[PDB]
């Protein structure tokens, strides 16, 4: 479990006998590890993570959507509104 | 009646207009389109229609 | 099937035939090449007038 | 083998119910057929899972919601005992051939040849888990090396099958390490319609356009998708990456997509979007953007990912290309140029503008639109400085990493 894309930070530290223990420390400071504390206080697996497709689980590259809304039926409208307009003018 | 005339008098059209367009335009600069329109022969939308292309 | 049977000069024509239905398919490409084909058959002389017209 | 690609983008109409009423009840009387004569019954039951609790279903050998506007996929019992009988039987006899040539000498081109026999019998009916490991004990035995691409492409064919994409990407890997040192021609072609057809399902077209436009030239149809659906491939990549001048050298730089003429219902839509770009019809342009979405985008399994995706961005190429053309425009004669109304106009517009691709602003007040691109010496600086920006913060966690060590 990395933030963002994980072998560009795997290959900046890898196994070492003295910061081994040293992670856990700074880990224990912030107190938990605060990725299985969420789902125990929210009493449900979320719907919430699953609000788009990319959310719950990536394996595109980022779409830049996090509104989804289809937009051919809104255009669609759009067409045949104008012309009504023109029509009956 | 024949396919190649149509063609070849399509795109004699379209290259003739290019070389007299640029040809007007030349020594100018911010040039009313309607002044285009009267020297090349043609209208005020259609002049403004093949700038955009080109 | 007539290259099995290959003494004819009336392929030269099946060529023609086949560079117009290319053109009018608006592929130009596959014209040429069998425009060229045309061309080299009718090289060797057994040839009509209307045939070197076409 | 051949059969596989057919019956998934039938099945794809299934799986969807936002597409044509009549377009679904037809694709589940073909799949039905050759569920009987070719064996398609796993597959049949691949697509519930594919469901549960979702449109499309009604299957009564597992889920069922009638309320889905799909209810001509429903399974039968007598589909169930069809389905157990054919499996069993062809399973036992095929293999029992393959014992016997065992037994026989020559294992170097007998052995694993009738090995490929069962996975093309597997890959046939759709299952991935059996024709993987039969075609993995052809690979074991030493043979050519355009067999092993030939075997491992009939493996990635079956990940668009399911359409699972990263049983695909796994594969085509394999692929590309072996296509050198085959050093084929025969199967360089068919690798690019593939892995051009896994660009498309990702977001890079740009990808896909540069391998599909190879496989215009020479196609190879045995294993993967129609002619014209690869030309549809082609047309959907080059509206997305290109622009005016690119586009139309590019489709009479392939004389066959014209050739072709329209001949398939989602080529056709593809088709007059493509020309109106280039030609700079604005006019029944608007219209053919709405036509693509439905019979292009919603039908394919691999645009169906971008349905929402496509037409965003289809919006912002458009006008791009009026706007770099012009200082300053009308906002009125702009919005008929489309066929939308002024105030509809700005709202395409005005979703593009702060992401800042496409560099413009709206007077509400004059209603002219302004265009304030730099494309001088400032646009190369702003451009610049990113990388170099890039540059510095690689740099900065690279040196600290080594000088602690």
């Amino acid at each position: 479990m990395s933030t963002d894309v994980a072998a560009a930070q795997a290959q900046s530290k890898i196994d070492l006998t003295k910061k081994k223990n040293e992670e856990i420390n700074k880990k224990s400071l912030e107190e938990d590890d605060e990725f299985e504390d969420f789902p125990i206080d929210t009493w449900a697996n979320g719907e919430t993570i699953k609000s788009n497709a990319v959310t719950q689980t990536n394996i595109w590259e980022e779409n830049w959507d996090d509104v989804e809304v289809d937009d051919d039926f809104t255009n669609e409208l759009k067409a045949e509104l104008d012309r009504y307009k023109r029509e009956n003018q | 009646g024949d396919e190649l005339t149509r063609s070849h008098f399509n795109a004699l059209y379209d290259t003739l207009l290019e070389s007299n367009l640029c040809k007007i335009i030349e020594p100018f600069e911010c040039v009313e389109i309607s002044h285009i329109s009267k020297i090349i022969g043609l209208d005020t939308q259609q002049v403004e229609g093949k700038l955009s292309q080109m | 099937e007539f290259k099995k049977l290959d003494d004819k000069p009336s392929l030269v024509d099946v060529h023609l035939l086949e560079s117009k239905v290319y053109h009018k398919l608006r592929n130009l490409a596959k014209s040429k090449a069998s425009l060229t084909a045309a061309r080299t058959a009718a090289n060797s002389i057994y040839c009509p007038t209307q045939t070197v017209a076409e | 083998r051949v059969p596989n690609y057919e019956v998934s983008e039938k099945a794809f109409l299934l799986t969807q119910s936002k597409v044509s009423i009549e377009q679904r009840k037809e694709a589940a009387e073909f799949v039905l057929a050759k569920i009987k004569e070719e064996e398609m019954a796993p597959y049949y039951k691949y697509l519930c899972e594919e469901y549960l609790v979702n449109n499309g279903q009604s299957d009564l050998e597992h889920d069922e919601k009638s309320d889905s506007l799909n209810e001509w996929i429903k399974f039968d019992q007598e589909l169930y005992n069809e389905l157990c009988k054919k499996n069993e039987s062809k399973i036992k006899e095929l293999n029992e051939k393959i014992q016997k040539l065992e037994e026989d000498d020559e294992g170097e081109l007998e052995q694993a040849q009738a090995w490929i026999n069962l996975g093309e019998y597997y890959a046939q009916i759709g299952d991935k888990d059996n024709a993987e490991k039969t075609l993995g004990k052809s690979l074991s035995k030493a043979i050519s090396t355009g067999a092993k691409i030939d075997v491992m492409l009939t493996i990635a064919r079956l990940g668009f099958f399911y359409n699972d994409q990263l049983y695909v990407k796994e594969k085509l890997e394999a692929v590309n390490s072996m296509i050198e040192k085959g050093g084929d021609w025969e199967r360089r072609n068919r690798y690019k319609t593939y892995y051009g057809i896994h660009c498309l399902a990702v977001r890079n077209f740009k990808e896909a356009a540069k391998l599909l436009v190879d496989s215009l030239a020479t196609f190879t149809s045995i294993e993967l998708t129609s002619y014209e659906s690869i030309a549809t491939y082609a047309s959907v990549t080059g509206l997305f990456t290109l622009e005016r001048t690119d586009l139309k050298s590019k489709v009479i730089d392939s004389p066959e997509l014209l050739s072709l003429i329209s001949t398939t219902a989602a080529l056709q839509s593809i088709s007059s979007l493509t020309i109106s770009l280039y030609a700079s019809d604005y006019a029944s342009y608007f219209p053919y953007l709405l036509e693509t979405y439905a019979n292009v985008l919603i039908p394919c399994k691999y645009l169906n990912r971008h349905a929402d995706f496509f037409v965003r961005e289809m919006r912002r190429k458009v006008y791009a290309q009026l706007l770099e053309s012009y200082k300053t425009l009308s906002l009125k004669s702009m919005a008929s140029a489309f066929g939308v109304s002024v105030a509809f106009l700005d709202n395409d517009l005005g979703k593009f503008i702060p992401n800042k691709q496409l560099n413009c602003v709206i007077d509400r007040v004059n209603g002219i639109v302004e265009t304030n691109r730099p494309d001088n010496k400032n646009a190369q600086y702003h451009l610049l400085v990113k990388q170099g920006d890039g540059l510095l913060t690689k740099l900065q966690k690279y040196g600290a990493a080594v000088r602690l060590t």
